[PDB]
C-alpha cells in the first residue's frame, strides 16, 4: 500500500495514512490520541515551514555573505534600531500572529476575519492550511503539494539540527563544513573526529566560546550538550 | 452569546454580559460582574471612573500642551504632580473642604438616583426646573444635555463615552506609572519616545534603571 | 503461567497479574490489604519516579564532571549551587517544603478521595487533576501527549516498563550512595574505574565492602 | 461547596443547614470544636467580634503605619504607640483602663444578655428610649438599626455577599494581628517595615533567614 | 526579695557552687590528654554547665543562703515581681496537656461504648480512632466547658452506689 | 498482614510505642534545651 518508513511493517493503528506525510512513523504512539494529534500535526508543519526558511536563510547567508558566522550572526548585525526595539517589535507582532493562529487552533472557524478592514475573510479551510491570503499560485494538487511540504520541512528540521551542531563542533558554516568533508572525506567526519570506547571517551571540542558579550552583558552560549557529546 | 465584537475572536464569552451594556466585548477573564446587582454597580462605577479619567488626562496633555506651545498662565509649565504644591489664593486646606462638600452634595444625589431612577430630577428650590423622565441612572440628562445630543445616536455615544473613557482610564495609569517610573512629565516622556523610539522603550529604560 | 521473581514458587493471592510490574514479589506480605496495596503502589511509583529523575541527574552531571565541564559530583552540588549563586538554604528548603506540600497534599487527597481535586477548586481547573488510575494522574497536565490515551496496550506497556525502569532506577540510586560510602568519588569515577581494570577494581577490592580481605 | 481541603470529609455539623447559613462556612473544623449548635452559635459570635476587632485593629496599626512610612503622619510603631500616647494624655493607663472597661462591660454585658437571650434589650422602659432601637435582628451579631446607619442591611441581596466579605476580611485581619505580634518578638521592626525589607529581597529577608522561627 | 532570697544574678554562694562544680570537673579533666574523647566529654559538661548557671541567673531566680535557687509558687508575688515562669505559667503548661490526655481518654472511651465488643477496642487500640481523637482534642478545654454548659459532662444518679447510698 | 497489625495495635504494644515516642521526644528536647528549670524563653 502507502509507502511506509520500514517496507515490511505493519504501521500504527491510529496511523492509517489519512494524513499527508504519514508514512507510518509512530513507534513511540505519541500520536495515538485523536485530540494531541492535531496539536502535534500543527507543531509539524510550524516547525517545518520556520526550519525551512531557516535553512535558506542560512545557506543564503553563507552564499552572499560569509564573511559572518550564522551561530554569531546575532552580535555581529548591529542595527541601529536598538537590540531592544527589535526584540518588542518581533515579540508584538508574533504575539498577534501565533495567538491568531493558536485560536484557529482552538476554534477552527472563529479567526478568518481581518479585524481591521471588514470586507476580507479566509474561506473555511483545515486547520494548519489556511489559504486565500496566504496562498495564491497553487502551481498544482494540494494533497501532493502537502506531501512535499512536510517532507522538506522534515529533511529541513533534520538539516537545521545538522546545522546547529556542525557550527558546534567545527565553528564553521554548513557549506564551509560541506568543503571540509569534500577537502577529506575519510578524516572530517563525526567517526573520525570522536570515538567512545570503553577506556576512553574522545569528545570533539566545540568552537563556540562559553560567552559572547554583546553590549556589556554576557550572553551564555553553550554548545548542545557537550559531555553527552560522543 | 452574540454577534458583538469581542476583547478576543473565538473566546468563550460568559453570557451574563448580554450587549445591555455599553462597551460589551465579554472582557471578564475574572468573572467579577456575574451578580447582576455587582453589574449594576459596576456599571456607574466604570462610567464615573472614565469620566473623571476622561477630564484627568485632559488636565494632565492640555496644560502642558499649552505650555510646550507657550502660552501665559502663572500656572504654567509646572507639572501635574507638582501642581499639589502650587499656591493659589487659599491653602488646599480650604479647597479640599468646598470641593468635598458640593461633591457631597452631588454625588449622594447621583447615588439617590441610582437607588432609585427618577427620585432626583428636580431642584430643591426651584420645582419647575426639572429633568425629564426615562433616563437612566449614570445618564442624567435634561440640563446635562443642553447642546441638544443624545436624541438618536444613544447607543453608539454610548460606546464612545465608554470607550474613550476605558481609553483615558489607561493613560492616567499610565501617567501614575511613567510619574513614579521616568520622573518626567508624561509628554516630555511622549518627546522623548519620539526622539528615540528603538532605545528609549520601556524595556530599555528599566534595564538601564536598574 | 506469568515470570515471578523466585520461579517455582507461586504468586501471592493478593499480587494477581493486574498492576505494572507484577513479579510476586511480596514475602514479607506487606501490600496484602488492597487499600495498604494501593498506598504502596503509589509509594512505588513516587519512590521510582523520583529516582528516576535523579539517577539521570546524577549520571548526567557526573558525565560533565568526568569530560572536564564545570561540574560538582552528586556529594557537593548542593554546596556548590547554594554558594555560587547567592542561595539561602532555609529559605529554598521552605519554598520547596511550600510546593511540594501543595503538589503532594493535592495527591493525597486524591488518594484519599479520588474524585476530588477535580471540583474547580484549585483554579477552575476540572479534568487536569481527575486522575486516572491510582498512581496515574494522567490529563492535559501531567500527561500532554496523551500516552495514556489512545492505545491501551502501549499504556499497559508503557507502565510497565516505567516501573520497571523506576527500580532499576531506585536500586541505581541505593548503589550511588553505596558507591560513596565505600569509594569515595563520583559514580562514573567508578564506572571508569572499573572499565579500566575490571578485575583488581571492583567491590571486592575496596576494603570496606568485603571486611575479610 | 468552597472546602478549606478539597478531598476532605467536611464535618457533620457544618454540613446541617443551620451551620452553612452561617458567613463563610467552608468547613473549616479538624478539632471539631462547634459541633454543638449552642456553642457554633456562641462561636460564630465569638468570630464576629473578633473579626470585627481585628479589623479595627489592623487599619489602625498599618493605615496609620502605611501613612508615616508615606510621611503623612507622624503616629510610631504600635508596640510603642501606647506609651508615647499616654505620656501626652490627661490620665495615667490606669484609670483610662478603668473607665474603658466599665463602658465596654456595659456594652458587652448587653451584648450578653442579647445572645441569652434573642432580642431581649428591647424590652420595654429598660432605656430612655434607646431600648427600642435595641432589639437587633434576625440574625445574631448583626443588630443593625442604630449600629447600622447607612441601611446597607435592608437590601437583602448583597447580604450574604455583604457577611462573607466581613468574615474573609476578618479572619485576613485576624491573621494579620498575629502576624504583627510575631514579627514584633521576631524582627523588632515595623509591619511596614517588614514589608519593604522583604520586597526589597524577598528570597534573603523572610522568616527563614531570622535566627528565631525556624531554630535548625 | 520576695522571702528575703537574694538574686541568683548577685548571690555569692551560687557564684561559689559554679565554681566549685566547674573546678571538680577541670580536676577530673586534668588527668587526660588535649584532645581525647574524655577531655571533649568533660569540656562539654564544663560547658553545659557554664550555661546552665548562665541562664538560670539570666532567667532572674531567687537564690538562698545555700545558693540553690527558689522557686516562687505564689501568683501575685509571681506576677509581680517577675517570677511567673517558674512555677505559675508552667501550672497551665501542665494542665493544658494532663487535661489534653484526660479529655482525649475519656473521648476515647465514650466513643467505644457504643461498639458490640467495646472491651476489645480497650486491650487492642483503634489506632485510626485514638489517632483522630488525639489530633482533634487538642482544644479540650473550650470542648469541655461547653459539654460542662450544656449538662452532658455529668452522668446523672445512674451512677452505681452502695446500699446505704 | 491485618493480624499483624492488630497485634501492634495492642495495648502494651502501643504503650511500648507511644512512651518510647514520649521520652524520644522528652529526650531530644533536653538534648537540645538543657536543664530547663523555668519558662523563661
Ligand atoms: C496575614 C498574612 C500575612 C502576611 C501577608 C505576612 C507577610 C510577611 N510576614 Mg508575617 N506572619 C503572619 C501573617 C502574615 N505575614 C502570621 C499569621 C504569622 C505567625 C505564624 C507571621 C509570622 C511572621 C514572622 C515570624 C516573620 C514574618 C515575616 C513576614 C514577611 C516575609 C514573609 C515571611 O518570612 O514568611 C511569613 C511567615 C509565615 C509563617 C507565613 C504566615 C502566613 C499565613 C500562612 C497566612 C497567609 C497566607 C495567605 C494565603 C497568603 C498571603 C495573603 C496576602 C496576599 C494578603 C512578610 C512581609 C518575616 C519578616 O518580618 O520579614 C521581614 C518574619 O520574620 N511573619
Ligand atoms: C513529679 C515531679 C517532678 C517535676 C515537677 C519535675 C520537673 C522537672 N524535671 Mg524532674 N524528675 C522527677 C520528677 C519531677 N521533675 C523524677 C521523679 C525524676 C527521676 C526520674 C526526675 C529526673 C529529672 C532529671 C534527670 C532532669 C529533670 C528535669 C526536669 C525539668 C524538665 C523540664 C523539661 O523537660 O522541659 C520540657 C518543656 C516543655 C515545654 C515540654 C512540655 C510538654 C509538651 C511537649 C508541651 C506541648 C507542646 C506542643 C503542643 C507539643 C507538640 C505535639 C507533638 C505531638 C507534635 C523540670 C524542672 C531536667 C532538668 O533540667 O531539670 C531542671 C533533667 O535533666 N528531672
Ligand atoms: C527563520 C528565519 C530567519 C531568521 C530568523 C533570519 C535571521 C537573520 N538573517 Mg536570514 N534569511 C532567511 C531567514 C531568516 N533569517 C531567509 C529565508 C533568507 C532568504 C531570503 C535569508 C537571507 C538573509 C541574508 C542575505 C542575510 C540574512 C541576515 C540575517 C540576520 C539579520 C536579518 C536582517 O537584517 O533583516 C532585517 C529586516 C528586514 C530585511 C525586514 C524583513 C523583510 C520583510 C519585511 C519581509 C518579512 C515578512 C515576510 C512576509 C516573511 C514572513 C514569513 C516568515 C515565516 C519567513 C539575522 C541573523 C543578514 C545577516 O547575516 O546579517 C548581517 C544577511 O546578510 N538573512
Ligand atoms: C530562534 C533563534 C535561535 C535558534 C537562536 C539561536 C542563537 N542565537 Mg539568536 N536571536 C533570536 C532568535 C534565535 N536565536 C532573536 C529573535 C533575537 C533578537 C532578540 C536574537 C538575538 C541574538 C543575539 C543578539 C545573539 C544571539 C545568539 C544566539 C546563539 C546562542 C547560543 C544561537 C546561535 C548569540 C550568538 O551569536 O552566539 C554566538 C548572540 O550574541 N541571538
Ligand atoms: C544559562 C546556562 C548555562 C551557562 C549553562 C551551562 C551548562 N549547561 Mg545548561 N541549562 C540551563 C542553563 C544554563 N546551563 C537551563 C536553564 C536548563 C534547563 C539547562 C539544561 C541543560 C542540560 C540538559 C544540559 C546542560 C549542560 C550544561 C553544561 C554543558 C554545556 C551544554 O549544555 O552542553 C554547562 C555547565 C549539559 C551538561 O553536560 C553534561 C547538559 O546535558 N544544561
Ligand atoms: C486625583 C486625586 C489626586 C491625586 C492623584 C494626587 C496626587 C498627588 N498629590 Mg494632590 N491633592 C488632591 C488630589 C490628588 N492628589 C486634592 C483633592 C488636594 C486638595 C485640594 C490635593 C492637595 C495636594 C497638596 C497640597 C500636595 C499634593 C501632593 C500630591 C503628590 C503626593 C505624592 C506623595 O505621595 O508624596 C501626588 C502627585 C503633594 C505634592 O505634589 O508634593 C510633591 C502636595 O504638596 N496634593
Ligand atoms: C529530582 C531530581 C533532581 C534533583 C533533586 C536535582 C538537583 C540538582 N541538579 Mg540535576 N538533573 C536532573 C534531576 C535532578 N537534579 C535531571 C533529570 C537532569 C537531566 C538534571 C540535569 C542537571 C544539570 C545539567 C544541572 C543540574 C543541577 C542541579 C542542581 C541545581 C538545580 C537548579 O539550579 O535548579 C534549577 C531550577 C529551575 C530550572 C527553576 C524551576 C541540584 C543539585 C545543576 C548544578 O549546578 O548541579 C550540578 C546543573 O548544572 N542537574
Ligand atoms: C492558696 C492560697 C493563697 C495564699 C495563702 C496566698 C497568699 C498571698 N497572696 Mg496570693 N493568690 C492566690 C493564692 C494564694 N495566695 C491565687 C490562687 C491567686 C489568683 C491567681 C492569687 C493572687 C494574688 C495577688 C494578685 C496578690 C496575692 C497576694 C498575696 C499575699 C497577700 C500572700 C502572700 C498579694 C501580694 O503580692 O502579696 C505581697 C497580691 O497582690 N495573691
Ligand atoms: C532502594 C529503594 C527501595 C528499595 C526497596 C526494596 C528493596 C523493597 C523491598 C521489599 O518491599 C518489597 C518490595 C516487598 C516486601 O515484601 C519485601 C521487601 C524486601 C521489604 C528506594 C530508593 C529510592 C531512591 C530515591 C527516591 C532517590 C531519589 C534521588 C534523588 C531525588 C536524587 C537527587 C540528587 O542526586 C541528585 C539528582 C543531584 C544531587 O546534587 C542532589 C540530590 C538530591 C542528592
Ligand atoms: C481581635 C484581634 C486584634 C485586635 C487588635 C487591636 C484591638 C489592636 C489595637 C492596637 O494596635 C492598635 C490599633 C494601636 C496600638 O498602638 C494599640 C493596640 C491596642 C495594640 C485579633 C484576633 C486574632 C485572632 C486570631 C489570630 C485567631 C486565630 C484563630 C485560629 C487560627 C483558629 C483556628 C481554629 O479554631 C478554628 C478556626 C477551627 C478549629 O477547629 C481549628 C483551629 C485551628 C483551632
Amino acid at each position: 500500500s502507502r509507502p511506509l518508513w520500514l517496507p515490511g511493517s505493519t504501521p500504527p493503528a491510529h496511523l492509517k495514512g489519512d494524513l499527508p506525510g504519514d508514512f507510518g512513523f509512530d513507534p513511540l504512539g505519541l500520536g495515538a490520541n485523536a485530540e494531541s494529534l492535531k496539536w502535534f500535526k500543527e507543531s509539524e508543519l510550524v516547525h517545518s515551514r520556520w526550519a525551512m526558511a531557516a535553512v535558506a536563510g542560512i545557506l543564503v547567508q553563507e552564499i552572499v555573505r560569509p564573511d559572518v558566522f550564522w551561530y554569531n550572526a546575532g552580535k555581529e548585525v548591529e542595527s541601529p534600531l536598538g537590540p531592544l526595539g527589535l526584540l518588542a517589535v518581533e515579540f508584538f507582532l508574533m504575539h498577534w500572529v501565533e495567538v491568531r493562529r493558536w485560536q484557529d487552533l482552538r476554534k477552527p472557524g472563529s479567526v478568518d476575519q481581518d479585524p481591521i478592514f471588514s470586507q476580507y475573510k479566509l474561506p473555511p479551510h483545515e486547520v494548519g492550511y489556511p489559504g486565500g491570503v496566504f496562498a495564491p499560485f497553487i502551481p498544482g494538487d494540494l494533497a501532493e503539494l502537502k506531501v512535499k511540504e512536510i517532507k522538506n520541512g522534515r529533511l529541513a528540521m533534520l538539516a537545521f539540527v545538522g546545522f546547529v551542531m556542525a557550527a558546534q563542533v567545527t565553528g564553521k558554516g554548513p557549506i564551509a563544513a560541506l568543503q571540509e568533508h569534500l577537502a577529506d572525506p575519510w578524516g572530517t567526519t563525526i567517526f573520525s573526529k570522536a570515538a567512545v570506547v570503553p577506556g576512553q571517551a574522545v569528545a570533539p571540542p566545540c568552537k563556540i566560546p562559553a560567552s559572547v558579550s554583546y553590549k556589556g552583558i554576557e550572553i551564555p552560549t553553550p554548545c548542545f550538550l557537550q559531555g553527552l557529546w560522543p | 452569546d452574540a454577534a458583538l465584537p469581542s476583547w478576543m475572536p473565538g473566546a468563550d464569552l460568559p453570557g451574563y454580559l448580554n450587549g445591555t451594556l455599553p462597551g460589551d466585548f465579554g472582557f471578564d477573564p475574572l468573572y467579577l460582574g456575574q451578580d447582576p446587582v455587582k453589574l449594576k454597580w459596576y456599571a456607574q462605577a466604570e462610567l464615573m471612573n472614565a469620566r473623571f479619567a476622561m477630564l484627568a488626562v485632559a488636565g494632565i496633555l492640555v496644560p502642558e500642551l499649552l505650555s510646550n506651545i507657550g502660552f501665559s498662565w502663572p500656572g504654567a509649565g509646572v507639572a501635574w504632580y507638582d501642581a499639589g504644591k502650587f499656591e493659589y489664593f487659599a491653602p488646599a486646606s480650604s479647597l479640599f473642604g468646598v470641593q468635598m462638600l458640593l461633591f457631597a452634595w452631588v454625588e449622594i444625589r447621583r447615588y439617590q438616583d441610582f437607588v432609585k431612577p427618577g427620585s432626583a430630577n428636580q431642584d430643591p428650590i426651584f420645582t419647575n426646573n426639572k429633568l425629564p423622565d426615562g433616563n437612566e441612572p449614570g445618564y442624567p440628562g435634561g440640563i446635562f444635555d443642553p447642546f441638544g445630543w443624545s436624541k438618536g445616536d444613544i447607543k453608539s455615544l454610548k460606546l464612545k463615552e465608554i470607550k474613550n473613557g476605558r481609553l483615558a482610564m489607561l493613560a492616567f495609569a499610565g501617567f501614575i506609572g511613567q510619574a513614579y517610573t521616568t520622573g518626567t512629565t508624561p509628554l516630555k516622556n511622549l518627546s522623548t519616545h519620539l526622539a528615540d523610539p528603538w532605545s528609549t522603550t520601556v524595556w530599555q529604560n528599566d534595564l538601564a534603571r536598574l | 503461567v506469568r515470570p515471578v521473581w523466585f520461579p517455582g514458587n507461586p504468586p501471592p493471592a493478593h499480587l494477581d497479574g493486574s498492576l505494572a510490574g507484577d513479579y510476586g514479589f511480596d514475602p514479607l506480605f506487606l501490600g496484602q490489604e488492597p487499600q495498604t496495596l494501593k498506598w504502596y503502589v503509589q509509594a512505588e511509583l513516587v519512590h521510582g519516579r523520583f529516582a528516576m529523575l535523579g539517577a539521570a541527574g546524577i549520571i548526567l552531571t557526573s558525565i560533565g564532571a568526568k569530560v572536564g565541564l564545570g561540574f560538582p559530583e552528586w556529594y557537593d552540588a548542593g554546596k556548590v549551587v547554594v554558594e555560587k549563586n547567592n542561595i539561602d538554604f532555609p529559605t529554598l528548603m521552605v519554598i520547596q517544603f511550600y510546593l511540594m506540600g501543595w503538589a503532594e497534599t493535592k495527591r493525597w487527597y486524591d488518594f484519599k478521595n479520588p474524585g476530588s481535586q477535580a471540583d474547580g477548586s484549585f483554579l477552575g481547573f476540572t479534568e487536569e487533576f481527575k486522575g486516572l488510575e491510582n498512581g496515574y494522574p494522567g490529563g492535559r497536565f501531567f500527561d500532554p501527549m496523551g500516552l495514556s490515551r489512545g492505545d491501551a496496550a502501549k499504556y499497559q506497556e508503557y507502565k510497565q516498563k516505567e516501573v520497571k525502569n523506576g527500580r532499576l532506577a531506585m536500586i541505581a540510586c541505593l548503589g550511588f550512595a553505596a558507591q560513596y560510602a565505600a569509594t569515595g568519588k563520583g559514580p562514573l569515577d567508578n564506572l571508569a574505574d572499573h572499565l579500566a581494570d575490571p578485575n583488581h577494581v571492583n567491590f571486592a577490592t575496596n576494603g570496606v565492602s568485603i571486611p575479610i580481605a | 461547596r468552597q472546602s478549606w481541603l478539597p478531598g476532605s470529609q467536611i464535618p457533620a455539623h457544618l454540613d446541617t443547614p443551620a451551620a452553612q447559613a452561617l458567613a463563610g462556612n467552608f468547613g473549616f473544623d479538624p478539632l471539631g470544636l462547634g459541633k454543638d449548635p449552642v456553642a457554633l452559635r456562641w462561636y460564630q459570635q465569638a468570630e464576629l467580634i473578633h473579626c470585627r476587632t481585628a479589623m479595627a485593629g489592623v487599619a489602625g496599626i498599618l493605615i496609620p503605619g502605611l501613612l508615616t512610612k508615606a510621611g503623612a503622619l507622624n503616629v510610631p510603631e504600635w508596640y510603642d504607640a501606647g506609651k508615647v500616647a499616654i505620656e501626652n494624655s490627661f490620665a495615667p493607663w490606669g484609670s483610662l483602663l478603668a473607665v474603658q472597661l466599665f463602658l465596654c462591660g456595659f456594652v458587652e454585658a448587653k451584648r450578653w444578655q442579647d445572645i441569652r437571650k434573642p432580642g431581649s434589650q428591647g424590652e420595654p422602659g429598660s432605656f430612655l428610649g434607646f431600648e427600642a432601637s435595641l432589639k437587633g435582628t434576625s440574625e445574631l451579631g448583626y443588630p443593625g438599626g442604630p449600629f447600622d446607619p447607612l441601611g446597607l442591611s435592608k437590601e437583602a441581596d448583597k447580604w450574604a455577599d455583604w457577611k462573607l466579605k466581613e468574615v474573609k476580611n476578618g479572619r485576613l485581619a485576624m491573621l494579620a494581628f498575629l502576624g504583627f505580634v510575631a514579627q514584633k518578638y521576631a524582627t523588632g521592626a515595623g509591619p511596614v517595615d517588614n514589608l519593604a525589607a522583604h520586597l526589597k529581597d524577598p528570597w534573603h529577608v523572610n522568616y527563614a533567614t531570622n535566627g528565631v522561627s525556624l531554630p535548625f | 526579695d520576695i522571702a528575703g532570697l537574694t538574686p541568683c544574678s548577685e548571690s555569692k554562694a551560687y557564684a561559689k557552687l559554679e565554681k566549685k562544680e566547674l573546678k571538680t570537673l577541670e580536676k577530673r579533666l586534668k588527668q587526660y590528654e588535649a584532645d581525647s574523647a574524655p577531655a571533649v566529654a568533660l569540656k562539654a559538661t564544663m560547658e553545659r554547665t557554664k550555661a546552665r548557671f548562665a541562664n538560670y541567673a539570666k532567667a532572674g531566680l531567687l537564690c538562698g543562703n545555700d545558693g540553690l535557687p527558689h522557686l516562687i509558687a505564689d501568683p501575685g508575688l509571681a506576677l509581680k515581681y517577675g517570677h511567673a515562669g517558674e512555677v505559675f505559667i508552667p501550672t497551665f503548661g501542665f494542665l493544658y496537656v494532663a487535661g489534653y490526655i484526660g479529655y482525649v481518654g475519656r473521648q476515647y472511651l465514650i466513643a467505644v461504648k457504643g461498639e458490640a465488643k467495646p472491651t476489645d477496642k480497650e486491650i487492642i487500640i483503634d489506632v485510626p480512632l485514638a489517632t483522630k481523637l488525639a489530633w482533634q482534642g487538642a482544644g479540650w478545654p473550650l470542648a469541655a466547658v461547653q459539654e460542662l454548659q450544656r449538662g452532658t459532662l455529668l452522668e446523672k444518679e445512674e451512677n452505681i452506689t452502695v446500699s446505704p447510698r | 498482614m491485618k493480624d499483624f497489625t492488630t497485634y501492634l495495635s495492642t495495648a502494651p504494644v502501643i504503650a511500648t510505642i507511644w512512651f518510647t515516642f514520649t521520652a524520644g521526644l522528652l529526650i531530644e528536647i533536653n538534648r537540645y534545651f538543657p536543664d530547663p528549670l523555668v519558662f523563661s524563653f
